[PDB]
């Protein structure tokens, strides 16, 4: 079933070229990411069977269907609507986007595995509102990151609890929270901090120190220090390793 | 230049002192044991090929790689089926290894042992098949391992033997023989000991527990037998799950520092694609003996065997057509193309003395084409395929013990202890026919080992040799439910979810193009 | 304008050349694995995991292993423990 | 729309059986996979619908839609492609795979829930590049494991900031950060650590105290100390329970 044009029957019954191009291309795409998913260690899509599919309806060389539109296909119902392949797989390849939106859930059961792998952009995976739950139910669960993980909640508490070790690992140091016990092990040192020089007076000869008066210090290394004099006319410390420091002033009368 | 010591404070009890009691010893001279690990890499031996090694023959052979469809290549299993898996016999590593001496205690005064051990060979699942054809890929670097493990274990059980040593092993030698891909493995393995292989020491201390031995610690070869080299039967370049995967790192160049004496003898007679020989011609002695090529390894049925070797072969792939019901079947262009190439193979020198042994014929085959279109314009339809048949019953494996023995005479040459073949070895005497024959066999290897060129054998022996010869390239076409190959592409899918089905179909022991064997040389 | 669900007798798999984003509006998000390796891998970048309300993890029956290659933090209300460098801090007002 | 063949138009003119067969099978399999949503305390999908769908569509005993081919169907386009249903649900069904290939981007917006799913190979949520983002961004975020769990930053830092308390726990043992105070409580002790016998005298009878010689010891329980003697013949310590040890040596001279 086509939607292009064959003018005056000027062809085969079955010119499919657009929709080859349409098969190829898609195929092509899936193979591409099947190998980058390989790549990352994300689990590959069914590329055996979509190879079939092409074999199969260019030129419907097997019993198929290709339906092919030059300018997009709709497949509307108001009632449920249903792809299902028997024994192999579905494949839903894209151009751009690839957009579910369900006014309900939008649910997946995999026999196998659900593997997701975002290749330039990230991955977002947001509730907002309801319960995030991310379950290995019967097995290990690994979060990892390459630059900075955090974890975060913005307005209540965040409780880790394990039951046989918990550690806290990073440079060397770590705690583990294990037997009944706690574990502060570091090579360095352990710091628990429970609590969380020079200048100037601008004095004039006959004695009064000139308050009030803007002053900015360049020490001799390319560091600049504004400031104003107070009250007899103090300076602001200077620490800098050894320079000779230089002033300048003006101000106000 | 050895010495131990005449222990006989051998105990010391615990306490919470931490004392050191002592050890009184006279010293004793240690005798200097030269040892030498027998190395025995097989090929196939009397197994049967695993899925994932007959499933790397799919590249390159697949029937799609050639013009063969799907509905063609079920032609030609039909049409093979109407003329008339396969499980190995031992190879002359089995025999080989039988033969190597072995010494479980050593004498009072004997300076030289010699242990062996024994290597599989390489192909003896669906989700995990994949990984499992890459095994099958880098078998001969894996292989290489087994043999670390198994020296490991070979020296345990040889000093656990001889509790108590009053020897010092002044030497680890090695003596590693293999075929077909042990022959691979053999020659990687023996770079691996050229190389000083830091695992090859591992493994000699892990045998010793922790004793002494005198030498180069990863040991060193002293003779490397080798029947065909043929590094690998197959590939996965064209398979798509795993072509990914890069050339495993095999090392197969034998460089002059290698063993002291290398001999390889080749399959004359041997031309399927699949096997391509490594050969270590113009470096090292290669004696090209006539036979296929487990003629030269061993790997046949005896003639008398339920698993009797008999040859329906097919030395054309079939070819089909539709033509007319009025049409004689031997007036169509399959017809014709089949009797062009018997009297190519008649006229091919490959087979020459092979054929005159059976019988080659043309057989054709016609089936009814149901065209309900072309019924109605009066026309019945006929599916008229022809190839070249060779028939062979009873085929003896008798050449392999000719290669046998001269293997044996090579590795006698270069020192290596070998038990004799005595007539309680019924499966490695010679018939009658061929006893002078193997002792001109012999008589051209020691003159490639003198490095001479040998007395080539005579048409009137060679014809008495084709009697024992097999013809291993056929395009008898076998299938798989485990693949799905790319009908235009040739790219092979693996079925990751079990079998969809379908059949793809192969010509394992496809002849090479013209019939001449592809040889790599280094 | 129901459920969209997908049901896969093997794998269900994406690949999105740039990003996969899931936005549940009202009832939540379940990443569930009955079986399996849970893997949630920012392989070249930051994993940012937030929540407004109780943030719970947990293994109830193995250990749990925060690693950090540079610094670890945690910290609530001015409270902190720093591993760092090789050195543990635990600074609190 | 069918690519099954009724030769010579014998039978029905809207004979399915194979479609029928399809239908039931992706039934079928959807309703295994509710069992399992359940079981798993995941969102259960519409099979509701989809029952009703295979109700209308066997024999077509209500005004839908039936395309089936035995070989595989291929819609395709190069402009979008929409696969709607208006008040109901869209199932996709697969005996293997369902690969979803996306030339930009993978959407979904859910009213509901966002479910996912796997029932015997994990769960892979990988971003090659670009950040991962997991909010829940009203309510709480749990994430759980049965076996061990792993939060790991490879090049960067982890933080786990809370608003009001942050409790780590295992085994009795917590670190609770709040109030302002850090809490280190533990039925057992906690330990800060600034940190993270006997042989044989193998001599000669007549006084040499042979300077490297091979050894190795066989304690009387089944214990093996490797080692090569040192410094006029010592060897390796040993502290087994309370055995008597063995002695053996060889060596080159």
């Amino acid at each position: 079933i086509s939607a292009d044009m064959q003018p005056q029957a000027q062809g085969k019954m079955l010119d499919m070229d657009e929709a080859i191009r349409q098969l190829e291309q898609a195929l092509s795409l899936a193979r591409s990411m099947a190998k980058a998913a390989t790549a990352a260690n994300a689990t590959q899509g069914d590329i055996s069977c979509q190879q079939r599919l092409n074999a199969s309806l260019t030129d419907l060389t097997a019993p198929g269907m290709l339906l092919h539109a030059p300018d997009g296909i709709g497949m509307v119902s108001a009632r449920a609507l249903r792809i299902a392949s028997g024994s192999e797989s579905v494949g839903i390849m894209s151009g751009d986007n690839t957009d579910i939106t369900a006014g309900q859930s939008f649910t997946v059961v995999a026999e196998g595995a659900v593997s997701l792998l975002s290749r330039n952009q990230g991955m977002q995976l947001l509730a907002a509102k309801g319960r995030v739950n991310i379950q290995a139910q019967s097995d290990d669960l690994s979060m990892s990151s390459q630059q900075n993980l955090d974890i975060q909640s913005s307005e209540g508490k965040v409780t880790v609890s394990a039951n046989q070790e918990l550690i806290l690992a990073c440079g060397g140091a770590y705690i583990k929270l294990s037997g009944g016990n706690i574990e502060l092990g570091c090579p360095g040192q352990i710091l628990l901090k429970s609590t969380n020089g020079g200048g100037f007076i601008l004095t004039d000869e006959a004695g009064v120190p000139q308050p009030s008066t803007p002053y900015r210090l360049t020490t001799a290394e390319g560091d600049i220090l504004q400031g104003i004099t107070d009250e007899n006319g103090k300076t602001a410390p200077v620490n800098t390793s050894i320079p000779s420091v230089v002033k300048v002033e003006f101000g106000k009368v | 230049k050895y010495q131990g010591y005449d222990v006989t404070d051998a105990t010391h009890k615990t306490s919470i002192h931490n004392d050191w009691k002592v050890v009184v010893a006279k010293k004793k001279p240690a005798r200097g044991v030269t040892l030498t690990i027998g190395i025995f890499f097989d090929g196939t031996g009397n197994n049967r090929e695993n899925t994932a090694s007959r499933l790397m023959k799919f590249n390159e052979c697949s029937a799609a790689r050639q013009g063969v469809n799907q509905k063609d290549a079920q032609s030609c299993e039909d049409f093979l089926k109407e003329i008339n898996s396969y499980r190995g016999y031992y190879s002359n590593i089995h025999w080989l290894n039988i033969l190597y001496h072995p010494d479980q205690v050593l004498k009072k005064d004997q300076t030289s042992a010699q242990i062996k051990t024994y290597i599989s060979g390489i192909g003896t699942i669906g989700m995990g098949l994949g990984t499992s054809i890459l095994d099958i890929f880098e078998g001969v670097v894996t292989k290489t391992d087994e043999a670390m493990e198994r020296i490991t274990q070979a020296l345990s059980e040889f000093m656990g033997f001889n509790l108590s040593p009053d020897f010092c092993i002044a030497k680890i030698q090695f003596d590693v023989f293999g075929f077909s891909r042990g022959a691979a493995a053999a020659r990687h393995f023996a770079n691996r000991v050229m190389e000083q292989d830091p695992a090859i020491a591992r493994a000699i201390a892990k045998g010793l527990r922790g004793d002494f031995y005198d030498g180069k610690p990863s040991g060193e070869v002293r003779f490397l037998g080798l029947f065909d080299t043929v590094a690998a039967i197959g590939g996965i370049s064209n398979f798509f799950d795993i072509n990914g995967r890069s050339n495993p790192g095999v090392k197969l160049e034998l460089r002059p520092s290698v063993a002291k004496k290398v001999f390889q003898i080749t399959a004359m007679n041997e031309y399927r694609y699949n096997f391509s020989l490594n050969s270590i011609k113009g470096m090292w002695p290669e004696l090209a003996l006539p036979g296929a090529h487990s003629d030269i390894g061993g790997g046949y049925n005896p003639v008398g065997s339920p698993l009797q070797e008999n040859e329906s072969l097919f030395l054309s792939c079939p070819e089909f057509e539709i033509v007319s019901d009025d049409t004689r079947e031997m007036d169509t262009r399959v017809y014709r193309k089949a009797e062009q190439v018997r009297k190519m193979l008649m006229t091919l020198p490959a087979l020459k003395h092979i054929l005159p042994h059976g019988k080659l014929t043309t057989k054709i085959r016609s089936i009814g084409v149901n065209n309900s279109n072309q019924r109605r314009a009066g026309v019945i339809q006929k599916q008229v395929g022809a190839a070249v048949f060779f028939e062979r019953m009873a085929v003896p494996n008798d050449w392999a013990n000719v290669c046998l023995r001269v293997m044996l005479d090579a590795a006698q040459e270069a020192g290596v202890l070998f038990e004799p073949i005595r007539q309680t070895n019924t499966e490695l005497q010679l018939p009658s026919e061929l006893i002078f024959l193997a002792d001109k066999a012999i008589a051209q290897g020691k003159a490639v080992r003198l490095g001479q060129e040998p007395q080539a054998f005579t048409e009137e022996e060679l014809y008495i040799i084709g009697k024992y010869t097999h013809c291993s390239a056929n395009w008898n076409i076998e299938s798989d439910g485990n693949l799905w190959v790319d009908p235009t592409t040739g790219e092979i899918f693996i079925h990751r979810f079990g079998p969809k089905g379908n059949k793809a179909f192969v010509f394992p022991n496809k002849p090479n193009d013209r019939w001449i064997r592809s040889v790599w040389y280094m």
